[PDB]
């Protein structure tokens, strides 16, 4: 057909964040030949608007808002659907196409569809942005439901690249979500390979600047620095084995937010005597070590001290005669520690046993240990646990999910 | 060159002789040629684990030896059958670099692949092998035991955790 080259113009353009120089000819290939039939011309109406529709969709911008995307698509879906019609007559294009474009209207409408409930999840999102902590194995289910709802149901060949590039982000988030879950479960293995994942696939949807970028690139972006940063925290006393005193430094000192940096710049800031965070693993057995192991290994369970362990203990050791006068805390007055925003304080007879107390999340905490009693460093400690356990939460992204 | 002797027993009151002096003259001999098939096996086994390892000898066990793919023992890792070649050459710098004599070499001379095989010290005949063939494009990973193993697997699985950690370890790096 004739209308081939515009087709392969608007899209395979707007699938590389390019959505201007369409938008204008849709509207010219349509006024500058006034005489057409069929859909030629309320297709192009239709999908300038729909260029426009989702310019404002990857704006971003449409967050809280106390019209929306919701709005816009409404009439998107009828916007195409009205051209798909049995116009018998009184048109004419052809009579072997004529429609022709009717599966890709019903097509584009279930992607309209599709991008509709995408915004009103990411928007629930920003809502739960507020919270202190939010799960992610909900959160999962209800993308794999988003997935099967939007799977394989909508593609034609022009529309290779948009359901391709759509699909890129959503599985990126998908690999990110699982990873959240994944970091937050400890499980590094997983987490690991939805991460390379979710990197592979993005070094592919974001190149189209070489070859602006919209806001949920960059926020992207921040997520998966924050995420990372927070698995070479989490997982670094095993991967500290294969490796010299001083590669895993240039390695770590990399990855924002360097939590490794601040901790090792902060240790002699009171010539503190141990660093250590702990996790929460009660309810599971599947806990081995620090490391991978085949699944079909059997193992022994915790009990005890071995309950909370020291994973990232620094900068030599965990203690082993002091343990026992910081493990009993974690559930005696731990109501303030729930709430993810006390620091406890400590003092010993004879001794200078201080622990610190945060919680960034339900199943992890840092007990910074000082052996000093005078005046408790200024109340530094409280304010950096804090920072601390905000990094980790990372709420500051979420709240970033709108621009600016 | 060896002598047999065949008696055929069980008061005083031969085709079956014949017939059973042909029949053990065959299955010795069948035994012979196959016991002197697998004791290349065993000294070649023995040999390599102590040196004097031919390359293009070695493909000689590998083609005897039924080594086992890391995609049949466990699924969970399959994801490092999409990993790049580059990758790989990346997994052998590191551990070679690394790891002590417990990693091995092999390499083809020309325009060929590499094998930098790694055993535990004690872990015998349970190996990891590392294909690297860029010109054919051809990248595997399989557990080679010196034993048709009927499914040991505690070392097996002690040394295969141990060198999966490394190959982590590489992807984190390039994760970075």
């Amino acid at each position: 057909p004739v209308e081939q080259a515009v087709l392969e113009t608007f899209f395979s353009h707007l699938g590389i964040f390019s959505y201007d120089k369409a938008k204008d000819n849709v509207e010219k290939e349509r006024e500058a030949n006034k005489s057409a039939g069929g859909s030629w011309l309320s297709l192009l109406a239709a999908l300038a608007h729909l260029a426009a529709a989702e310019k404002v969709y990857h704006s971003l911008t449409y967050l809280g808002q106390k019209d929306s995307i919701r709005t816009i698509y409404t009439s998107l879906h009828n916007e195409l659907k009205k051209v798909v019609t049995g116009r018998g007559a009184l048109g004419g294009t052809a009579p072997h196409v004529e429609e022709l474009l009717s599966h890709l209207s019903e097509q584009l409408c279930f992607f309209v569809q599709a991008r509709m409930e995408i915004a009103d999840f990411y928007e629930k999102m920003y809502t739960l942005s507020t919270q202190k902590f939010i799960n992610a194995e909900e959160l999962v289910g209800l993308l794999d439901a988003i997935m099967k709802k939007y799977s394989s149901r909508f593609h034609h060949p022009i529309l290779s690249p948009l359901e391709s590039s759509f699909q890129l982000e959503v599985d990126v988030l998908c690999h990110l979500l699982k990873a959240q879950a994944q970091v937050s479960e400890w499980k590094f293995l997983p987490s690991l390979v939805n991460l390379h994942s979710a990197h592979t696939k993005l070094q592919t949807w974001g190149q189209i600047f070489e070859k602006q970028p919209p806001h949920l690139f960059l926020w992207l972006m921040k997520l998966k620095n924050m995420l990372l940063a927070k698995f070479s925290f989490y997982f670094h006393e095993a991967l500290s084995r294969q490796t010299t005193a001083s590669e895993m430094k240039t390695l770590t000192a990399k990855a924002n937010p360097d939590f490794f940096g601040k901790i090792s710049s902060f240790i002699r800031k009171y010539d503190a005597a141990n660093v250590s965070l702990i996790f929460d693993n009660r309810g599971s057995e599947s806990f081995q070590g620090h490391g991978y192991h085949h699944p079909h290994s059997y193992r022994e369970a915790p009990k005890g001290v071995d309950q909370y362990p020291a994973v990232v203990s620094l900068p030599s050791d965990r203690p082993v005669m002091h343990w026992p006068n910081v493990i009993m805390i974690m559930t005696d007055r731990t109501s303030d520690l729930n709430s993810l925003e006390k620091v406890v304080h400590f003092y010993d007879d004879k001794v200078q046993s201080t622990y610190f107390l945060t919680r960034p999340e339900p199943h992890f905490t840092i007990v910074i240990i000082f052996e000093s009693k005078k005046s408790e460093r200024d109340s530094h400690f409280i304010s950096f646990l804090n920072e601390v356990s905000l990094a980790l939460k990372n709420p500051k992204v979420f709240a970033s999910l709108k621009p600016g | 060159r060896l002598q047999f002797f065949v008696v055929l027993t069980s008061f005083p009151r031969f085709p079956p002789l014949a017939a059973e002096v042909g029949m053990a003259r065959a299955r010795l001999a069948q035994l012979v040629r196959l016991a002197g098939g697998h004791c290349r096996r065993d000294t070649l086994w023995k040999r390599l684990f102590l040196g004097r390892l031919a390359l293009a000898e070695l493909e000689e066990l590998l083609e005897a030896v039924h080594a086992k793919s890391i995609g049949d023992i466990d699924p969970q890792l399959d994801c490092f059958l999409s990993m790049t070649v580059s990758w790989y050459q990346s997994l052998i710098k590191v551990l070679l670099s690394r790891f002590p004599q417990s990693c091995r070499h092999f390499q083809s001379p020309d325009l060929g692949t590499q094998y930098l095989v790694v055993l535990n010290q004690k872990f015998t005949d349970c190996f990891v092998l590392v294909f690297l063939d860029s010109h054919l494009g051809k990248t595997s990973l399989t557990v080679v035991f010196r034993e048709p193993f009927p499914v040991q697997l505690v070392s097996t699985y002690h040394h295969l955790e141990s060198v999966i950690n490394t190959a982590c370890f590489t992807l984190w790096t390039r994760l970075l």
